[PDB]
Protein backbone atom coordinates (compact mmCIF):
# COMPACT_ATOMS: atom_id res chain seq x y z
CA UNK A 1 0.00 0.00 0.00
CA UNK A 2 2.61 2.69 0.52
CA UNK A 3 4.58 1.84 -2.45
CA UNK A 4 1.17 2.09 -4.52
CA UNK A 5 0.72 5.77 -2.76
CA UNK A 6 3.62 6.83 -3.69
CA UNK A 7 2.09 5.91 -7.38
CA UNK A 8 -1.07 7.86 -6.76
CA UNK A 9 1.46 10.58 -6.11
CA UNK A 10 2.46 10.29 -9.77
CA UNK A 11 -1.19 10.97 -10.67
CA UNK A 12 -1.09 14.32 -8.94
CA UNK A 13 2.40 14.63 -10.41
CA UNK A 14 0.38 14.41 -13.47
CA UNK A 15 -2.13 16.91 -12.90
CA UNK A 16 0.27 19.14 -11.83
CA UNK A 17 2.08 18.92 -15.02
CA UNK A 18 -0.88 19.50 -17.29
CA UNK A 19 -1.55 23.05 -14.93
CA UNK A 20 2.07 24.36 -15.67
CA UNK A 21 1.76 22.98 -19.57
CA UNK A 22 -1.38 25.31 -19.58
CA UNK A 23 0.42 28.19 -17.60
CA UNK A 24 2.51 28.55 -21.05
CA UNK A 25 -0.91 30.02 -22.34
CA UNK A 26 -1.08 33.32 -19.93
CA UNK A 27 0.54 36.00 -22.22
CA UNK A 28 -1.78 34.38 -24.82
CA UNK A 29 -4.62 34.37 -22.73
CA UNK A 30 -6.11 38.07 -23.46
CA UNK A 31 -7.82 37.27 -26.23
CA UNK A 32 -10.01 34.71 -24.28
CA UNK A 33 -10.96 37.67 -22.13
CA UNK A 34 -12.25 39.45 -25.33
CA UNK A 35 -13.44 36.79 -27.11
CA UNK A 36 -16.09 35.47 -23.71
CA UNK A 37 -16.66 39.19 -23.53
CA UNK A 38 -17.89 39.88 -27.18
CA UNK A 39 -20.66 36.50 -27.36
CA UNK A 40 -22.12 37.60 -23.57
CA UNK A 41 -22.72 41.04 -25.33
CA UNK A 42 -24.42 39.87 -28.73
CA UNK A 43 -26.13 36.80 -26.48
CA UNK A 44 -27.59 40.10 -24.65
CA UNK A 45 -29.05 41.64 -27.81
CA UNK A 46 -30.21 38.11 -28.99
CA UNK A 47 -31.77 37.95 -25.25
CA UNK A 48 -33.21 41.56 -25.27
CA UNK A 49 -34.87 41.07 -28.69
CA UNK B 1 14.50 45.51 -47.69
CA UNK B 2 11.54 47.81 -48.16
CA UNK B 3 9.16 44.79 -47.55
CA UNK B 4 11.17 43.84 -44.61
CA UNK B 5 10.71 47.42 -42.96
CA UNK B 6 7.04 47.02 -44.01
CA UNK B 7 6.67 43.79 -42.39
CA UNK B 8 8.88 44.84 -39.05
CA UNK B 9 6.73 48.06 -38.69
CA UNK B 10 3.07 46.18 -38.66
CA UNK B 11 4.32 43.99 -36.41
CA UNK B 12 5.64 46.69 -34.13
CA UNK B 13 2.04 48.09 -33.99
CA UNK B 14 0.78 44.74 -33.30
CA UNK B 15 2.64 44.53 -30.20
CA UNK B 16 1.80 48.15 -29.38
CA UNK B 17 -2.13 46.89 -29.78
CA UNK B 18 -1.20 44.04 -27.28
CA UNK B 19 0.96 46.03 -25.16
CA UNK B 20 -2.74 48.45 -25.26
CA UNK B 21 -4.72 45.41 -24.07
CA UNK B 22 -2.50 44.15 -21.08
CA UNK B 23 -3.01 48.13 -19.36
CA UNK B 24 -6.82 48.04 -19.77
CA UNK B 25 -6.34 44.39 -18.78
CA UNK B 26 -4.26 45.48 -15.78
CA UNK B 27 -1.20 43.23 -16.50
CA UNK B 28 1.52 45.81 -16.64
CA UNK B 29 3.89 43.12 -16.76
CA UNK B 30 2.59 41.60 -20.17
CA UNK B 31 2.89 45.67 -21.21
CA UNK B 32 6.41 45.66 -20.50
CA UNK B 33 6.95 42.15 -22.51
CA UNK B 34 5.09 43.49 -25.16
CA UNK B 35 7.29 46.96 -25.14
CA UNK B 36 10.26 44.49 -25.52
CA UNK B 37 9.29 43.05 -29.02
CA UNK B 38 8.34 46.51 -30.30
CA UNK B 39 12.10 48.06 -29.37
CA UNK B 40 13.86 44.92 -30.95
CA UNK B 41 11.49 46.00 -34.28
CA UNK B 42 11.96 49.38 -33.93
CA UNK B 43 15.43 49.44 -33.46
CA UNK B 44 15.89 46.68 -36.63
CA UNK B 45 13.55 49.18 -38.39
CA UNK B 46 16.34 51.81 -38.25
CA UNK B 47 18.65 49.45 -39.54
CA UNK B 48 16.78 48.23 -42.77
CA UNK B 49 15.79 52.21 -43.08
CA UNK B 50 19.86 52.68 -43.03
CA UNK B 51 20.51 49.50 -45.56
CA UNK B 52 17.25 51.15 -47.34
CA UNK B 53 18.85 54.62 -47.74
CA UNK B 54 22.59 52.69 -48.92
CA UNK B 55 20.90 50.68 -51.56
Amino acid sequence: FERMENKVLDMEATSQAAGELAGFGIENQFAQLEASSGVEDELAALKAS
Amino acid sequence: TEQRLNQDTQEAKKWEDRAKLALTNGEENLAREALARKKSLTDTAAAYQTQLAQQ
